[PDB]
C-alpha cells in the first residue's frame, strides 16, 4: 500500500509578485499650492480639501475646498498588481473559487 | 566566498528517481528533474534535477557534478550539461540540486549530461513561454529600448529567501547486493550501511547489520535488498519512499531566488501623426503585436484597447475635453480639439 | 537471438542514393533517406535509410554500422547518429536499413552520423505531425494519466509481419576506373567484379571483362566504365538503376512493424459542477485543448461536440429525460432534474 | 584563384564588439553579429560576424579562422563553427566577414564557433522567415517539382557587384596595457603601436610612444588606456567608436552578391475535375496552403482567388465565353460549356 499525500503551499514567487485587495473608503484629498501673488512671486503649500485646515506657508494663510464633487474613480473593492490598479469585484476572503 | 553553503554541499548527497522519459522509455535516470519554475519574464527557467552538482567529494571543483551511479556517487566532470527545450538553451549557473538556464519558449523541457561513453537524458513535459514585460508582445529580449520592473530569478547564488526540507532519504532497493554462496543468496554492505533485510519465507527479519547470508529462502526476487542509507541525507523527493523513523533536520536554502530585477523591452517605432478638423488620424506600423489604449480626458472615459500585428490606419474623435493615447510602451501623450 | 537474421544481415548491401538535401545540395550520400513512415501516435517514427546499421562486416554486430564510401563497404563503430526534427531527436532502435527513432514536431527529418573527417548527413521534406491517441489535443506523453489502446511500432526486431523485395543491384556507374596508360585507357577490377568497357569512337562497344584495356579508343571522357558487384544484394530503391535482369528473390523482414500497445494519454483536470433549475452550470479549466461532448438521453439526441481550450464555463439544458457528457478521457457521467 | 582577393585578406584584421545576448548577458563577443540578411527565397541567409573567416594570417588555410582575443588575434581551425536558429542550421561558405547558411524558420539566430576550452558564442534577436517561390506556401524545399526564377544569394565569392567601407578603426581600450611600475601606473606597447594615453590627473597629455610611465595619477581606473592599431583595418561598424583623425577608405568587395537563380518549386496534387451544366466542379486535394485563382474570359473578369488549406470542392459557373483557373503553380487551364 502507499500513503500519499500533498498540500498547497504559497509558491517562492509570492515573495515579489502577488496581487493586492483592498477595499477603500472615502479618505480625504491633499493638493500642493503655489501661489505668486503680490510682490512674493513664490509659495510650496502642501494642504488638504477639509473646510477647516489653515495653510499659513511665508505670509498668507489659506483654506481649502471642500471639494464639490464626491468623485472616486476607486471602487468599493479594488485589486492592485505590483504597479497597475485595477477595480475587480475579488469575491472575499477564503471564498475563492477553484480556478479562478 | 563559495565555501559558506556546506550544509548543501556536506549534508546533502546525490539522488536518482523516475524519469518519465528517459531516453525511449521511464528508466531510473540519475537527474530525474522535477518542479521546474518557468514563471520569470526574460526567458529564464530554474530546474531541480535529482543530481546534485556543486562541490567535488570533499570541497573543491565548483565546475563539477556529483551524481549517484547504482549504489554509489560518482563526482565527474560537467562538460557536455544539455538542457534542451523546443530550441537547445544555454546554461547559467548551477548550485545543489538547481540548474539556472534560459531557454526558447516549447513545449518540454529536457536535461542531460555526459559521462563519456553514456548518454544519460531525461525529459519531461511541461509548458514553456514567456511573454516580456511591457505593452509589446515581443519573443526574444533586444538590443535596446526601454527598462521595466521584470520579474527574473536571481544570478547569484548566496540567498536564503526561501528554503527547502532535506530529512533522511528512505530506503532503496538494490538486488546486486544479493550475491550468490553456491546454494544460498548472500547480502553484502556498502560500507557498513545499514541494510532492511527479509525474504517471503521465515527468516532474519529487520536487518541491521554487516554482510548476512539468508538461511531460508533461495532466489534472490523474493527478498529485501534494502539499503538505509541516512549518512548524507536527501530532499523528501515524490519520488523516494519515506523513512519510517523521522524527517530530520537540514532545513535548506533555495539556491536562485526569484527577485524584481530590471530587464530591458522593445520599443515600437513611433507613431505618423497625422491631423484632422477635431479627430485623430494614427498611422502607424508595428513590427510586433502592441496594443494601443486611448481615453479620453471628459466625464466618459470610452476607453479602447486593440491588440494591432499588421500595419493600419486608425482615427479617433478627439473632443474639446482632450484626448490621451499609449502606442506600446511609449510615455502617454495627450492631446487638444482646436 | 541476434544472429537468427542472417538474410538480411548478411546478404545485403549497404547502397547509396540520391539524397535531395545533402548539406546544401543533392549530393550522392551513403544515407539517403527513403521512406519515411511517421503514421504511429506516440511520436515514434520509423525511416529507412539507405545504410546499413548494426551488423560489422564480419557477419553480425550491433554497436557497429556498415556504410558505402567508394566501391567497398568501410564499416566503423556507431557513435554520434543523429536524427533530427524542428527539435533534435532521441533515437530508440537500429536495424540494417531501418532505424526507429522518437522525434518532437516538425516538418523535416534529417539522419546523420559524423564519421569525424566528415559528416555525410542527409535530409528530406516531408511534414512530421504527432497526435496523441485520445480526447485531448496534447504534445508530449505527460508522467501520468488513464491509457488507451494507440497504435505504435515495436522496439523488438524479431518479426515477420511483413517482407520487402531485394534483388541484384544494378550497373553502377564509376568514372575512376578510366585510368590511361600514355598510350590507351586500362580498366581495372579490385576483387572477383566484372567491368562493363563501353567507348564513343568505334570500337568493341560491349567490353564485358576482368581486368583488360580499350582496343583503340583514347579519350576518358569518351568512354564508360560500368561496375558488377552482383555478390550481395540491395534494396528495391526508387532512386538506384534497375539490374537488366531478374528480380532476385529473399524477403527481407521489416524489423519494426507496427502493434497495438498501450500508450499513456493525458487526464484532464476535474471540471467544477454547479447545479441550476434545469441547467448544469460547468466550470471547466483545462490544460490542453481537450475535447467535450454531451448529448440528451431522451428520444432527441441532440449532440453538442465543441474543442475548448481556454478555460470557459459552459451550460447545457438538461430536462427530466437526463443529460450525459464525457468531459475529456474521463469516463461518461449522467444528470436528472426536478 | 582563391588568392586573388586580398584587398579583404591581408589588409583587414576581426575585432570584436556588443554582442546583444553573448553566452547569457551582454558581453564582448569576438562574434559579434552585425546585418542579419534574410532576404533571400530558399531561407538562405547571410551574417556579417566581427570575426574574419576564411584565410589564414598571410594566404592559406581556408578552412581556419581569425578571431581577436584582447589585444591580438590566434588564427585556429574551423572545428566547431556552427550557426543555429529555432533549429540547427548548415552552413554553406565562410568569407571575410560573412557566412552564408541555409537556416530553418525561426526568430532568433545564433552564430558560435568552438575553440576547445569555450564556447565563444552570440546571438541576436532578428526573425528569419521562409519564402516559398511562387504560389505554393510550403516549408521546406521539395525534392521534385517545376523550378522557377527565384532569387537567392550565390555561394561564389570571387564577385565584385557591390562593396563596403573599411576605415582605419577606432582606437581600442586595454586596462591590461596598466601595469604598476611599483607606485605608479605603468603602461606597455603590443608592437609599437599608437597608445593614445593621459590620466584625469594632469600628466603625458598624448601618447604617441613606446612603454611609458605615469607621473601624476595613481589608479588604473583613471587613466586612458587606448590602442590606435589601424596598421590593419576593420569594417565600418556601428559597434566600435570612431577615430576623429580621419576616415579611410579600403572598400573590398561583399562575397555573397543576390542572384536571380533556379529553384525547384514544390507542385500541388493535380485537381480531380467534375461537371454539371455549365458548372466546374472543383475537388482540391491540398497537402500545403496553396493558391487558387480563377478568370472567366467574358467581357466581365470577374476573378475570384483564395487560399485553401484543407481538402474543399468548389465551384464554377462556366459561361459559353468560357473560364480559366490557376490551381498551384500548374500551368493555367481553360473551358468551354453546353
Ligand atoms: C508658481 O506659479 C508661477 C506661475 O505659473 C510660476 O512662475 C513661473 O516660473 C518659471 C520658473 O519656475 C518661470 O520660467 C523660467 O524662468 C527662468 C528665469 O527667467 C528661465 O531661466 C527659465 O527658462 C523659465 O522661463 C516662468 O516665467 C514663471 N511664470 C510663468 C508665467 O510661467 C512659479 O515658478 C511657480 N512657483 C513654484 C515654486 O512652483
Ligand atoms: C479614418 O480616416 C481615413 C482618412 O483617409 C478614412 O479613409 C477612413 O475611412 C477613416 N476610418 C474610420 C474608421 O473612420
Ligand atoms: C449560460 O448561458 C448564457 C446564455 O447562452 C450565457 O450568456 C452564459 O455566459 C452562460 N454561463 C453562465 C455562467 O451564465
Ligand atoms: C457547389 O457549392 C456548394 C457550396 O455553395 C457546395 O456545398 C457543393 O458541394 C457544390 N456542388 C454543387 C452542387 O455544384
Amino acid at each position: 500500500t502507499q500513503m500519499s499525500e500533498a498540500y498547497v503551499e504559497r509558491s517562492e514567487e509570492c515573495s515579489i509578485d502577488h496581487a493586492k485587495a483592498y477595499k477603500v473608503h472615502t479618505g480625504t484629498v491633499q493638493a500642493m499650492v503655489n501661489i505668486t501673488y503680490g510682490s512674493v512671486s513664490w509659495r510650496s503649500a502642501d494642504v488638504y480639501v477639509n473646510g477647516e485646515t489653515p495653510a499659513k506657508i511665508g505670509d498668507a494663510k489659506l483654506i481649502i475646498g471642500p471639494l464639490s464633487s464626491a468623485w472616486s474613480p476607486f471602487d468599493n473593492k479594488v485589486v492592485v498588481y505590483g504597479h497597475e490598479v485595477y477595480n475587480y469585484d475579488f469575491p472575499e476572503y477564503g471564498t475563492g473559487k477553484a480556478g479562478s | 566566498d563559495l565555501d559558506t553553503h556546506f550544509t548543501q554541499y556536506k549534508l546533502a548527497r546525490p539522488y536518482i528517481a523516475d524519469c518519465p522519459n528517459c531516453g525511449h522509455s521511464r528508466c531510473d535516470s540519475p537527474i530525474a528533474i522535477e518542479e521546474v519554475r518557468g514563471d520569470a519574464h526574460a526567458g529564464v527557467i530554474r530546474i531541480q534535477t535529482s543530481a546534485m552538482f556543486g562541490l567535488k567529494t570533499d570541497g573543491v571543483d565548483l565546475a563539477y557534478m556529483s551524481f549517484m551511479n547504482g549504489k554509489t556517487q560518482k563526482s565527474i566532470k560537467i562538460d557536455n550539461l544539455h538542457v534542451r527545450t523546443s530550441a537547445p538553451c544555454s546554461l547559467v549557473s548551477h548550485h545543489g540540486y538547481y540548474i539556472l538556464a534560459q531557454c526558447p519558449p516549447g513545449d518540454t523541457v529536457t536535461v542531460g549530461f555526459h559521462d563519456g561513453p553514456n548518454r544519460h537524458t531525461c525529459t519531461v513535459a511541461h509548458k514553456v513561454e514567456f511573454r516580456p514585460v511591457g505593452r509589446e508582445k515581443y519573443r526574444h529580449p533586444p538590443e535596446h529600448g526601454v527598462e521595466l520592473p521584470c520579474n527574473r530569478y536571481t544570478h547569484k547564488r548566496a540567498d536564503q529567501g526561501h528554503y527547502v526540507e532535506m530529512h533522511q532519504p528512505g530506503l532503496v532497493a538494490d538486488h546486486s547486493l544479493l550475491s550468490i554462496h553456491s546454494a544460498k543468496v548472500k547480502i553484502t554492505v556498502p560500507s557498513g550501511a545499514q541494510v532492511k533485510y527479509y525474504c517471503k519465507c521465515p527468516d532474519v527479519r529487520e536487518g541491521i547489520t554487516s554482510s548476512d547470508h539468508t538461511t531460508t529462502c533461495t532466489d534472490v526476487k523474493q527478498c529485501r535488498a534494502y539499503l538505509i542509507d541516512n549518512k548524507k541525507w536527501v530532499y523528501n523527493s515524490g519520488r523516494l519512499p519515506r523513512g519510517e523513523g523521522d524527517t530530520f533536520k537540514g532545513k535548506l536554502h533555495v539556491p536562485f531566488v526569484p527577485v524584481k530585477a530590471k530587464c530591458i523591452a522593445t520599443l515600437a517605432p513611433e507613431p505618423l501623426v497625422e491631423h484632422k478638423h477635431r479627430t485623430l488620424i494614427l498611422h502607424l506600423h508595428p513590427d510586433h503585436p502592441t496594443l494601443l489604449t486611448t481615453r479620453s480626458l471628459g466625464s466618459d472615459a470610452n476607453p479602447t484597447r486593440q491588440w494591432i500585428e499588421r500595419p493600419t490606419t486608425v482615427n479617433f474623435t478627439v473632443t474639446g475635453e482632450g484626448l490621451e493615447y499609449t502606442w506600446g510602451n511609449h510615455p502617454p501623450k495627450r492631446v487638444w480639439a482646436q
